[PDB]
């Protein structure tokens, strides 16, 4: 299970010219663009802040999770939440030849639990010594308004932050950075075997 | 496979297993019969 | 008899009636699933078969058929009424009189039909989707079905383990209680803390070698119990412990297992569970057995053995259990022949036709 | 016998029947696995094997083959209805009668096949991929299937062990549990806490050793019980704990313990676990065993004997436990002397006829 | 269960006009100067703060629930609590020939537990791998004016801090924002198996 991302998000998807009018930096100069560097540097440093807290994804980029053994007989619930149109389970082999798997695998969407579970009663076998990668799409939408509103807010009220103070300067609201967040963070109670 | 003696055999395929799911559906009848009709008639309708 | 017919058409007549649904589950989790409902009707079903009787119509019963003997018949007979509240016994008659085949057929695959009068005209034996229909409408009637009293049903029996069916649920859910905790648990022996400078911090992989192999070597097992343990900054031990260690459902159980044993009538005392002395030394417990639970229930199976099987016949055989040399009743027996034995007052013969002895 | 057709057609006729996977692995978990299940069996299987029996046909038990003895085949015989509730026994016959070899076949490797009538055509003894195909359509009939009683299965016994193999599983994993945690365990005896002046410090390899070589010689040991061990600034010894000390799933396991004892039907006194006196003296508990266990299993298996070896001959054999001299019925044995033996009014030929001599 | 909107709001049946009134309207420095589309900007994440606390949803906006399996034998509570009128409980199977059912289901409304609550005991079965899908409609009205009120004022408290302080900044009031959305919030104290 690595779970790394094909792509990443384009740059231009970011809300760079929204994020300005967030931070009150000024409405008619001449300039207008000395800060374009670096403000996109703080929404992707605040996303992935995001990402990481709620297991959430937020542009719908594509994802390649490489793993080797199934972590149950037949689930396989993935990682990244918001998910849609798992594209390929292509089952490389102990060493070279990669064959795609149509297989007998179905999807089923949940932003808590986006299994992949199998419908013949067991998932596409593994070879010996190799890995089974899938991509996949995960996220809200392609573009930045296909967002749930409250979770892009919980990016602006962190991004912000970072654009205000530099370093870890200490320095209470009622729906903050937190309680935004915390209902899309990944509520779970199992520390078990299965 | 036919096993080479300088071979080091690798492990073959296990066989998928299927499991195939019998929904198991209801099938109801729910036949309206008048009281008075059961009470007069010489047949015995319960058992018709 | 003139009530019968009436219950017929309420019900539906020429359709099998099917009664218990669950009485396919509760075998198996409830005579194969735990030791008590096991032992209980093996106690039982291997009495009744060991008892003999008193009458020809024997020589059949010793003999049944092919691999099913006397003693396994009953067994089989028994554990159908203590299973399922319903015996069943198939006969083929190739010969008018005293067929020589008898097949104890069991009661999750057979179903009764009300016929036109309330009494059966119909049995039918299924398996899979295949019916049989054996019929009821002649006088031999080839299939004696012994019942249970049951007191609502007008067709089938009680089977003590419907009746004890919670109690089931108990014990094998208690039992399975400490089966899946003593193989889901974690507890640990302690737990070393290392907080550090912040609230938070891990130790490098380096360290951490360093510390399971200062805890491999000289720490764990029972060859180092005890050490010292020194602990520098920010290090610490914390010892956990097992609240609760013994007796996880421990009297619920032994008191689920008792009421499963009193369903079927045994004892406490034979079939080996714990509790308080009830019985004394076992010269009551195996005659308390064979009198309230063995004996009743044989006299009742013999009694329709009795009657089914002399409808072959011509003439009309009694069949009871011997109630002698039954060595369960030797303290009913020595009780009886002690105390007319020690009669002085009437004579010899007076008392040999009270025991039970051809006179002389 | 006329719906035998009717139940062969579902399993499939000419097909292998196989019954329980996991047979094989009760065996290694549960009677190589733990001593109550393995004393409860060997405590049977010695026992039946000790009964004489009554009858020629004894010339061939008491000598079934080469290297396998008497006693030594009904422990082989019993030992598999135990452990998997099915006896098989082929015979070999290079002669027409009475054949003289007897070998019991495993019932791990051993597979029913129901055929056409629903009562067994062929038994396939399965090692690796390699089948025979025994025969059941002639009349010796070369194997005698006995079987435990089971009500839910057509062809099979049901082995008490299966009914027990949740406190199996509770007896192996408690027991378990106290070995892998006297192995996995790091009590200390106490532990020497370094702050310092920083909330966390290091001390140096210099004052490292010295702190072993004082803890080392003058405080570890039974000998250094107590020494007063002064403390400077910034030490601080704080004595650890291990607070549940004995009894680690104690009463569980001996309950655990009586409950495999009770389905295999043997008494808490014979086998030898703790538990409150239920039977008293061991005049009634072994008494108790061959009556309730032993003498109804035997009575069971020897009448299957006497009737797939009469196949072999031509007049039919009864062959029946002895219930005489076996010393473990002398109680019941003691209680029948002396009741006739008292009785002085019948007379003296009138009461060997009654406790069994040949009169004179 | 992936429950995604149909459609969002269109914007203007936001209360922008109204909300640069409570912003400052009766006291303050005029009108001001406020980026209008920012103010509709922070509307929005307000609402979608407390769409979230109270599981209400405010506007009426038409949702999609398509989740696989039915939890209990009919009942069926829908999360979004203001429902009117199931749209469609068309039932897709797993290659897509989507036959809506017309009836066996009778929806119960309620501001608590909403529910589908089919007739008798029978609420139409799930095709093996194919989802079933319920098309609703759930909030209080089609306007901003007909909400309730108290609810109303929790965004106003709300969407105003978010617009008079951008980062996470720190600052207990009677009835604040979280003593208005209290009796919104859905009471709950099921852990179990049913």
């Amino acid at each position: 299970m690595m779970l790394n991302e094909v792509t990443a998000v384009p740059g231009t998807a970011l809300p760079v010219a929204e994020f300005r009018d967030h931070l009150r930096l000024g409405t008619g100069f001449a300039d207008l663009g000395a800060e374009d560097a670096a403000l996109l540097s703080y929404l992707r440093a605040a996303i992935a802040a995001i990402e990481g807290r709620t297991a959430k994804a937020l542009i719908s980029r594509g994802f390649r999770l490489a793993l080797t053994a199934w972590r149950w007989g037949d689930m396989q619930t993935l990682p990244i939440a918001p998910v849609a149109t798992v594209t390929a389970l292509r089952l490389v082999d102990a060493a070279g030849v990669e064959t795609p798997v149509a297989a007998g695998w179905r999807l089923v969407p949940d932003m808590a639990r986006p299994r992949i579970e199998a419908l013949g009663a067991m998932l596409p076998m593994i070879p010996t010594g190799g890995r089974v990668e899938i991509d996949f799409t995960a996220g809200f939408g392609a573009s930045w308004s296909a967002l749930p509103v409250d979770l892009a807010q919980a990016v602006f009220l962190l991004a912000a932050q970072y654009y205000e103070l530099r370093h870890d300067g200490a320095a209470a609201m009622p729906f903050g950075v937190m309680a935004l967040i915390e209902r899309w963070r990944t509520v779970r109670v199992l520390g078990g075997r299965p | 496979g036919w096993a080479s003696e300088t071979a080091a055999l690798s492990e073959t395929a296990t066989p998928q297993i299927d499991r195939i799911t019998i929904p198991l559906h209801e099938l109801a009848a729910m036949p309206k019969a008048s009281q008075r009709l059961l009470d007069d008639s010489a047949f015995d309708i319960e058992t018709w | 008899s003139v009530t019968g017919r009436i219950v017929a058409m309420a019900s539906g007549a020429g359709r099998p009636v099917w009664g218990p649904r669950d009485t396919v589950s509760l075998m198996r989790t409830g005579f194969a699933g735990n030791p008590v409902g096991f032992r209980s009707v093996k106690l039982i079903a291997e009495a009744t078969a060991a008892v003999p009787l008193i009458c020809p119509v024997l020589d059949l019963l010793r003999r049944p058929n092919a691999g099913q003997g006397r003693a396994e018949l009953f067994e089989a007979l028994i554990g159908q009424i203590l299973l399922s509240g319903n015996g069943y016994l198939e006969a083929v008659c190739p010969e008018p009189g005293v067929p020589r085949e008898l097949h104890v057929l069991r009661s999750d695959r057979m179903a009764v039909v009300p016929g036109a009068d309330g009494w059966p005209v119909g049995y039918d034996y299924t398996v899979g989707g295949r019916k049989h229909r054996f019929d009821m409408t002649g006088h031999p009637d080839p299939i004696c079905h012994i019942k249970s009293f049951h007191p609502t049903d007008d067709h089938y029996g009680l089977s003590p383990m419907q009746a004890a069916a919670v109690a089931l649920d108990v014990h094998n859910a208690a039992s399975a209680w400490s089966k899946a905790l003593l193989d889901n648990a974690a507890r640990p022996s302690g737990a070393i803390i290392y907080k550090g400078a912040d609230g938070q911090g891990v130790l490098a992989p380096e360290q951490y070698e360093r510390l399971i192999f200062e805890m491999e070597t000289h720490h764990q097992g029972a060859r180092n119990a005890g050490r010292p343990m020194l602990l520098e900054g920010g290090l610490d031990w914390k010892p956990m412990g097992f609240s609760p260690s013994d007796m996880e459902f421990h009297e619920t159980k032994a008191a689920a297992a008792r009421e499963i044993a009193l369903a079927f009538g045994v004892p406490p005392m034979l079939i080996g569970i714990p509790g308080d002395a009830t019985y004394a030394n076992y010269a009551e417990a195996n005659r308390a057995f064979y009198r309230l639970t063995v004996l009743p229930l044989l006299t009742r199976v013999s009694a329709a053995l009795a009657w089914w099987l002399s409808g072959y016949l011509g003439a009309q055989i009694e069949l009871k259990p011997d109630l002698d040399q039954v060595p369960a009743l030797a303290v009913e027996r020595d009780q009886l022949w002690a105390r007319i034995g020690a009669a002085g007052f009437l004579s010899n013969s007076e008392k040999r036709v009270l025991l039970g002895l051809p006179p002389t």
